């Protein structure tokens, strides 16, 4: 419910798949020289969290996310500079 | 539509709170002479020219 | 109108339960800052009995 | 967003609000209007009497 | 209207009573005149303080207590101390000759002519108290003065109010660390007099709390002022439920009337947790489930006793700070299922718990760490019998020869009462066995 | 008309009827000073029952606290909504009680008791039309367990016809609060028997159960214990304040719900409880209130009710909802579990609605029920009176007071007789 | 009954829906426009606010009754500055329906036949002409004072400051009429009785419709050749009759080449399924988008 | 209206539980917070056969999970779509079992099971009429294998009416990731038998073979294993949520594929699969479907169906086609392959028709038959069980909590009529 400012990185989810948008250092070839490729994918750490003892304990509750996530799913948006 | 801006008060809802910084009683209630009394507070006025 | 009412009524669940999450995501901060407290001071009282303890 | 607030409509108490002042004859209006007459024609104090019968004590 | 008067008699008692009541000066925000601060400024001044201290009408703050002794040197200092201005100047009654480590001289031929000044001094402070709970007293039981005088009052009071509840902080001589030759004649004699006229009796022996500073605090050459201080924490949190509110309020009455099957039976040894330096505080997380199982700790007893060797007839333990009903409860029922610890059979609800939101406060200058929670423990067990015996053995070893009596006999004092005192005392060690056995 | 005065000694009956006058206020939309400030019309119309009237048009409780200590007194004056019960109402000692029956039922509390005693006769006559009295006690406490008992014998020969209503904290082994807790459990229930109308029992152990497993909520407090009993107080007397399809009272509860005046004891439930993190996948219909209605875990009390059959049951509904709906669901319980029901008495469930739902909600009902497998509180209470008084400890205490044995025994014995003819009804048949 | 929140919105919408099955009802003389007319006299000074006890008075003279609770919701609600005083225009601007499509069409029509002269404004006297014709057939054209007269059956309206009235005012007087009547077919009927005017659409093609159609195209080709041909088929007709290569079908083109596969559609069927094929709405839809929605799609 | 309620045990359960959830999902339009966005209006018609109504519209799948230890299930939550399951339906232990089949059989399964038999029970009733269950789990670990199997047996005494279906993973010994596998995979066997109405057999070295032989995939991992798995699930079940020409459910398939009732383990197929560089080239078609589906190296088992005969068949279509070529289809494989098809039954294949196709293509087939060539996967689990059996190897953790050798007997032994029978049931003629 916040205004989103242009700028500072974010995140891209698909509503559907709850997946974020994300690009690694995957080569792919094309007309226009060399370029990677853009998929979709959560880069979340791999150490688990005890969530669903958290849970029935009730300390924590599931829509605030306990896993980090990697600066791969960082996007930012970038518009002119002049107007 | 119109929705409360406040939570109501329910069978679990309410949570007291005591993370104050000193919990002190006050002895409002006194028994003197077999007789019940009670302090005059929240009722006393101040002063004016009257 | 039936429809309505359902839909209407649910909405005042949705804002009940963001009210209860918010507050109590509030208190843990508030406790959580509290432990800090302590230890804030007990780390300065551990230098400070270590010179006592020397003299007398 | 907020948490359960106990006092609706902000009512201030009269501790604070103003003083005291003249109004202690507010109920005094009526108060020297006496019933055995009187609520039969009038319901406000009768005026000082200029004219007596024979006989009036 | 929730008043306690405290009595502190004998050097240990006066001593005592030093640290004692700089607690609760500080803890009620009294400046040692007896006046709160001058600027202050707050507004709402909350008279909880009631408790200990007395209105004077116009000013200062006068405290609730008598101190009595017969040696002039510990008296001379508190009215010279920093603490001169707070007490009456005539509440402080020093006598001119000392007791002399004898029950008799303070018993008999001196302590006489002071007891009637006292129980003037008493009368006028119950007098003032509306709605007085009852007596506090703290004596060395190996003191001439200490058990002499300490004896004579109980005994006095027994009469002059009767049911009025009376509290005994005594303090026994160690098994082994003896600063004295003489105590376990006038320990005992000391015993057979408070027997009938005391409602519920602490240890308060030196070599416990002499093990525990060491042991948890990291001092090694701890003094008889570490010592107060942690005594007076007991005795705070013993009574924070009558000024401070809580969820589960206790009170003074409801101690002698859960902790006592028998008259006879109202000895009893204390515990405390946590007690801990910021060395170990900094890294424990000193849980409410943690702090209540070092409650039952024999190691950390105030009293050189092992409640392994014995039954538990009753435990009360009050809890201070921040704790909830869910975790006292859960606790609670773990200690019940251990096997280490064992009640006696006739006893199958044995616990009383008393709720206080006040945290724990902190003196300048002191050893303990600030905490956020905490419990005093007070169970009266059948273990207590093991420390008569020990005391009984070197007593039986010295009066076979008819050691020291003479010091005794010449002072006013019949032959027959040590005979008697030593007898009733064999009453008792197994009166506590046949209490323990099952049916 | 058919108002009712509220009663409570003790620190726990003091806090429960702070808790409840509180919900009360909140319910009826009475601010902190006692200022009518509702918004719809039906929240003036029965505000006689509850509530008194002053000059200036404020709206005092007709609540009386008593107590042998002001402690908890004083405690709750300074609180919020501390300011409408008017300081005639308080009634407090000197002494103290200490945890004795004997100190709070014959040596202070009888000599105390003539105050609130001429406090309860002048609320009583000042009111237009009583319907009844309503308590709220501890059983393991001293001045409670003894004033509110001797009180309520003494307003039972002097009213013998008003109607009679207890919430009573009997205590439970596993939170052994006090060692002394038998004897006063015990002596309060052979008191209790004799002259009570109603009785519902109150766990502190089921009332943890219920705030750790239902509403999963990390910091239990005793505020969030005497709220849950005070949504079940305001339940079962919602009808008798507001209209609704069918009505019920306390008169017609108990007629409904007690088949043998010796059996009194019933348990009490409220629902629906979910958590935070759950609520978002529950529904709102009548079925699911009622499978949570008979839901074991649900009770406030240790009782388990699948250990035994339901005698009588009682339900009392709160929204717009449908008798279709209500009753089928009722019949389809009942047919399903036919052997947790007595077999000789066809229909035993009470069906009442109100068409006011509470605050923030849209349906809830409140379960009262009688079931036979109350004994087991009873059983061990008494096991464990009997063992700690073969060998008579702690009774020097009791016997201080001029009290005698006899008293004990016959007090032990009513309550196995009680137990005998309470469990001869479970092996009954047809 | 507790309007603590959401409730203040769920009892006046039962107030409303009381009120409209009420007028509904009664369905005779009285009229949303009739209260409005009312309400101005107890306005007294047009402020448009109103105390609770004339605001009862006046619903209770065109004969609408409540609760005494009820009444409070609606003072509650519709007390928009909390000066404890009614909004009557607020509440008459709820409870007024936009009017349906339908009629809204058939009410346009009407006042477009009535003005053939195209201002937008419509003489009284006009109108009232063709109402005493329809309930006659002796009124004959002359009359002794016949403006005045006929004037009677207008008025209903109001004019503008030229005197005419405006077609604004024309649908706005009779969708306050379409709250007393909620029957279709019968608005539909009295309209066209009142003005000797009956023509209207037979009806539209249906989401059913459109799908039976559908599936009878997509099983048609399937009983052609086997199962891996018939998209050859159907991209053949392009290759042999789409001469500029473009790749974009037309509505004749589309028409005649489902003629050649022995399916003639109806030209109104037709229209229904194109139209709702494409969203771009220029007339001309890509022939592999074609292909894909009738060969290539798991939805019927 | 005939739903079907889902349980998932052990650690493989759990992941073909959590993949198999996405498809329906996906199948339907159900986003992960769980509001139905789909497109067309044929995809909520029958939303109720996996979906429970909650608050707010969304939807909740009625779907337990089950297993002693959370370590696998708390992954899951934490992922994508981890969001749909309710709270609640949630059980664990504090142990796990450890691939011992009677520690998670007799110990912790026993002490464990009251709750989540409590749960099942509970969405039995909430349901209008239950259709049927289904479980997926393992036969080669502890809890899937033991906890897993008794709950199929309370389930069956309280239920013995509705069809239960199971998709057991039953462990190759080419590769094998537990050294236990022959003991606890017997004994499941053993108790799954007399239980389950159909036993649906899946080998990991099928699944692999497809990956890279028929899918051309370097590089499998098990999310593209468990796809294969829950694309076949879904088909099964396909006609009973869509319209189509012909309806068949699980009922249904039950009558025309089991002749007896020990004889109830299928082997299962799913058709078409190709890679990404191969779909322009392949025109899809029913002759080509019907191709790929009796193919050996197409099926899920190890086991090579040519060894043996199909003593029943069955076949599910998925999209829009005419009836003539799928009826003569089934026609001429039958002929032409007479040999590999027992005489004493004609016309031994199940057709039916559903004309709503997966998403992303436009014709699917499911193939479930039943073939006496999967007596030989029995053959081999017995045959490494007697050569560790002879020498008690690992034995002393079976027997450590009660099991007695005398029940690994029988469990042999009820393997060996099964293999006998099945082979009874292929040389026998007319
Ligand atoms: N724990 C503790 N014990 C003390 C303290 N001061 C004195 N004692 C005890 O007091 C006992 C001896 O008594 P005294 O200190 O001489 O004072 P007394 O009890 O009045 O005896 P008299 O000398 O006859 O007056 C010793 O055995 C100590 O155990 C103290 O500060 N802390
Ligand atoms: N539910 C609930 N129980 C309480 C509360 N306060 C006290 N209790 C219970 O009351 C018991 C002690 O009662 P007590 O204070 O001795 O009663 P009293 O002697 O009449 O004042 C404890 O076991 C508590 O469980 C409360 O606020 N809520
Ligand atoms: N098809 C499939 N098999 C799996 C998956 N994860 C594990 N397995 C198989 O499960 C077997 C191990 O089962 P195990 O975890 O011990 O079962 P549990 O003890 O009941 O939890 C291994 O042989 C794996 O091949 C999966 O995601 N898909
Ligand atoms: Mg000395």
């Amino acid at each position: 419910g916040q205004p989103v400012r242009s700028g500072e990185p974010v995140l891209i989810k698909h509503i559907p798949t709850c997946q974020w948008l994300a690009t690694d250092n995957v080569q792919y070839n094309n007309e226009f020289g060399q370029e990677f490729e853009v998929f979709c994918n959560s880069y979340q750490c791999h150490n688990k969290t005890q969530n669903l003892i958290a849970e029935k304990v009730g300390r924590k509750t599931i829509e605030t996310p306990m896993r980090n996530q990697t600066n791969q799913n960082t996007f930012r948006i970038v518009t002119a500079l002049y107007p | 539509y119109n929705l409360p801006k406040t939570v109501p008060l329910l069978p679990g809802h309410c949570f007291p709170d005591h993370l104050k910084e000193s919990h002190h009683k006050t002895q409002q209630f006194t028994l003197v002479n077999n007789v019940h009394c009670e302090k005059t507070n929240y009722i006393e006025e101040k002063n004016d020219p009257y | 109108r039936d429809e309505d009412k359902a839909f209407s009524n649910q909405t005042e669940h949705n804002r009940f339960m963001l009210i209860n999450l918010e507050r109590q995501k509030n208190r843990q901060h508030r406790q959580r800052m509290d432990e800090i407290k302590e230890f804030n001071l007990l780390a300065a009282k551990e230098q400070k009995i270590k010179l006592k303890h020397m003299y007398d | 967003q907020y948490a359960y607030d106990f006092n609706p409509a902000k009512t201030q108490s009269l501790q604070s609000r103003p003083i005291e002042h003249n109004k202690f004859s507010a109920w005094t209006g009526d108060q020297l209007y006496r019933t055995s007459y009187g609520t039969h024609w009038t319901s406000k104090p009768q005026e000082p009497k200029t004219h007596v019968p024979p006989g009036y004590a | 209207m929730r008043e306690v008067i405290s009595i502190h008699v004998g050097q240990g008692g006066i001593q005592v009573g030093n640290a004692c009541w700089e607690l609760f000066c500080l803890e009620h925000g009294i400046q040692p005149d007896g006046q709160m601060p001058s600027d202050r400024t707050i507004g709402g001044g909350d008279d909880a303080f009631n408790t200990f201290f007395s209105e004077t009408g116009a000013g200062k703050h006068v405290p609730r207590a008598v101190f009595l002794d017969l040696e002039p040197t510990v008296i001379d200092e508190v009215r010279t101390g920093t603490y001169r201005q707070l007490f009456h100047p005539e509440q402080l009654i020093s006598g001119k000759e000392d007791a002399a480590n004898n029950f008799a001289r303070g018993h008999y031929t001196i302590g006489k002519e002071i007891v009637d000044l006292c129980l003037d001094r008493i009368r006028k402070l119950a007098d003032n108290c509306t709605g007085l709970q009852g007596f506090l007293v703290f004596n060395s039981v190996g003191g001439g003065t200490g058990s002499g005088l300490g004896s004579l009052l109980l005994e006095r009071l027994s009469v002059d109010y009767g049911k009025k509840s009376k509290l005994g902080f005594t303090i026994y001589p160690s098994p082994q660390v003896s600063t004295a030759v003489v105590e376990p004649y006038n320990s005992i004699l000391s015993t057979h007099s408070l027997l009938e006229h005391t409602d519920v009796a602490v240890m308060l022996d030196n070599e416990a709390i002499y093990d525990i500073c060491r042991r948890n605090l990291d001092i090694e050459r701890p003094t008889y002022t570490n010592l107060n201080r942690l005594i007076a924490q007991v005795i705070s949190s013993l009574t924070a439920s009558l000024r401070f509110d809580g969820a589960l309020n206790v009170d003074i009455t409801e101690f002698q009337t859960n902790l006592v099957p028998y008259p006879r039976i109202h000895f009893m040894l204390s515990s405390y947790a946590p007690i801990i330096s910021a060395e170990k505080a900094y890294h424990e997380q000193l849980s409410v489930a943690e702090i209540t199982n070092s409650a039952f700790e024999p190691a950390n007893m105030m009293a050189k006793c092992d409640p392994r060797h014995g039954k538990y007839m009753a435990c009360s333990m009050m809890y201070r700070g921040d704790v909830v009903p869910k975790d006292v409860n859960a606790s609670i029922a773990t200690i019940k299922t251990k096997r280490t610890i064992q009640f006696v059979d006739w006893c199958p609800t044995g616990f009383k718990v008393g709720i206080n939101y006040q945290p724990p406060t902190v003196v300048p200058g002191g050893d303990l760490a600030k905490v956020m929670r905490a419990v005093c423990m007070i169970s009266n067990s059948t273990a207590i019998a093991e420390v008569f015996s020990r005391l009984d053995h070197k007593f039986d070893l010295m009066y076979a020869k008819r050691a020291f009596v003479h010091w005794y006999v010449g002072e006013g004092m019949e032959e027959g009462e040590f005979s008697e005192a030593r007898e009733d005392l064999a009453a008792l060690e197994k009166d506590y066995e046949e209490v323990g056995i099952e049916t | 008309m058919r108002e009712i005065v509220h009663i409570q000694g003790g620190q726990c009956g003091n806090q429960i009827g702070a808790k409840f006058w509180e919900v009360i206020s909140d319910e009826h939309g009475i601010d902190p000073t006692g200022t009518y400030h509702g918004d719809s019309d039906l929240q003036l119309e029965r505000i006689n029952v509850y509530y008194n009237e002053a000059t200036g048009g404020r709206y005092v409780p007709r609540a009386i606290l008593m107590d042998l200590e002001p402690g908890t007194m004083d405690s709750v004056r300074a609180g919020p909504f501390g300011q409408l019960f008017r300081p005639d109402n308080f009634v407090f000692g000197q002494t103290g009680a200490g945890n004795n029956w004997a100190k709070g039922h014959y040596t202070e509390g009888a000599e105390l008791i003539d105050s609130v005693l001429d406090v309860v006769r002048k609320e009583a006559e000042g009111c237009d039309c009583l319907q009844g009295f309503q308590i709220t006690h501890s059983l393991g406490g001293g001045t409670g367990s003894g004033m509110g008992t001797l009180l309520i014998s003494k307003v039972r020969e002097e009213y013998p016809d008003r109607i009679m209503e207890t919430f009573s904290v009997v205590p439970s082994p596993k939170v052994s609060d006090t060692v002394v807790e038998p004897y006063n459990a015990t002596l309060s229930v052979h008191q209790l028997v004799e002259n009570a109308d109603e009785c519902m029992v109150i766990d502190n152990e089921a009332l943890y159960d219920i705030c750790f497993r239902t509403l999963k909520l990390t910091t239990p407090t005793y505020g969030d214990l005497n709220h849950l009993v005070s949504a079940a107080m305001s339940g079962v007397t919602c009808c008798l304040r507001f209209p609704g399809q069918l009505n019920s009272d306390l008169r017609k509860l108990a007629v409904n719900l007690i088949p043998f005046p010796r059996l009194h004891f019933f348990m009490i439930g409220f629902a629906p409880l979910t958590s935070r993190g759950s609520q978002q996948y529950r529904a709102l219909t009548v079925p699911e209130l009622t499978q949570q209605m008979f839901d074991a875990k649900n009770m406030m009390c240790a009782a388990d009710p699948r250990h035994g059959r339901y005698l009588t049951a009682s339900a009392l509904f709160r929204g717009r909802m449908s008798t279709k709906e209500v009753d089928e669901q009722m019949l389809n319980v009942q047919n399903k579990n036919s052997s947790y029901f007595v077999e000789w008495i066809p229909n035993n469930i009470k069906s009442s609605i109100c068409d006011i739902p509470p605050k923030g909600l849209k349906m809830a009902v409140t379960f009262v029920g009688n079931s036979t497998a109350i004994q087991e509180m009873f059983k061990r209470v008494a096991e464990q009176f009997t063992a700690m008084f073969r060998r008579k400890a702690f009774l020097h205490w009791y016997t201080g007071e001029g009290m005698d044995e006899m008293e004990f025994t016959e007090a032990e014995s009513n309550m196995n007789d009680l137990v005998s003819e309470y469990q001869q009804y479970q092996d009954a048949t047809a | 009954m507790s309007l603590y929140g959401v409730g203040l919105n769920v009892q006046v919408d039962r107030i409303k829906t009381e009120f409209r099955l009420y007028v509904s009802k009664q369905k005779g003389g009285l009229n949303v426009r009739n209260l409005r007319r009312i309400f101005e006299q107890l306005d007294y000074q047009q402020n448009g606010q109103l105390n609770l006890d004339d605001f009862k008075a006046g619903l209770n003279k065109f004969g609408f009754f409540l609760k005494n609770v009820d009444y409070q919701c609606l003072l509650k609600y519709f007390d928009v500055e909390q000066n404890g005083n009614v909004n009557y225009l607020a509440f008459l601007s709820c409870i007024s329906q936009t009017l349906n499509q339908r009629r809204a069409n058939f009410v346009l029509k009407v006042f477009d036949s009535i003005d053939s002269e195209q201002k937008g404004a419509v003489h009284p006297f006009s109108l009232a002409e063709r109402l005493e014709v329809v309930k006659n057939k002796d009124y004959q054209i002359g009359s002794k004072t016949r403006e005045q007269l006929v004037g009677e059956y207008v008025a209903q309206f109001h004019k503008n400051q030229d005197g005419l009235i405006t077609r604004d005012e024309f649908v706005s007087y009779y969708e306050d009429l379409g709250l007393g009547i909620s029957s279709d077919q019968h608005f539909i009927e009295i309209l066209q009785t009142q003005w000797g005017i009956k023509e209207d659409d037979d009806l539209a093609i249906t989401k059913e419709e459109v799908k039976g159609i559908v599936k009878t195209i997509r099983q048609k080709l399937i009983q052609k050749t086997k199962g891996a041909n018939d998209e050859f088929l159907l991209r053949k007709l392009f290759k042999e009759f789409d001469i500029s290569n473009s790749g974009f079908l037309t509505l004749d083109e589309m028409n005649a080449m489902l003629i050649k596969l022995e399916i003639p559609i109806q030209k109104r069927y037709l229209n229904a399924v194109f139209s709702q094929l494409d969203r771009n709405h220029s007339g001309v839809i890509e022939f592999e988008e074609f292909v894909y929605y009738i060969v290539n799609d798991p939805y019927p």
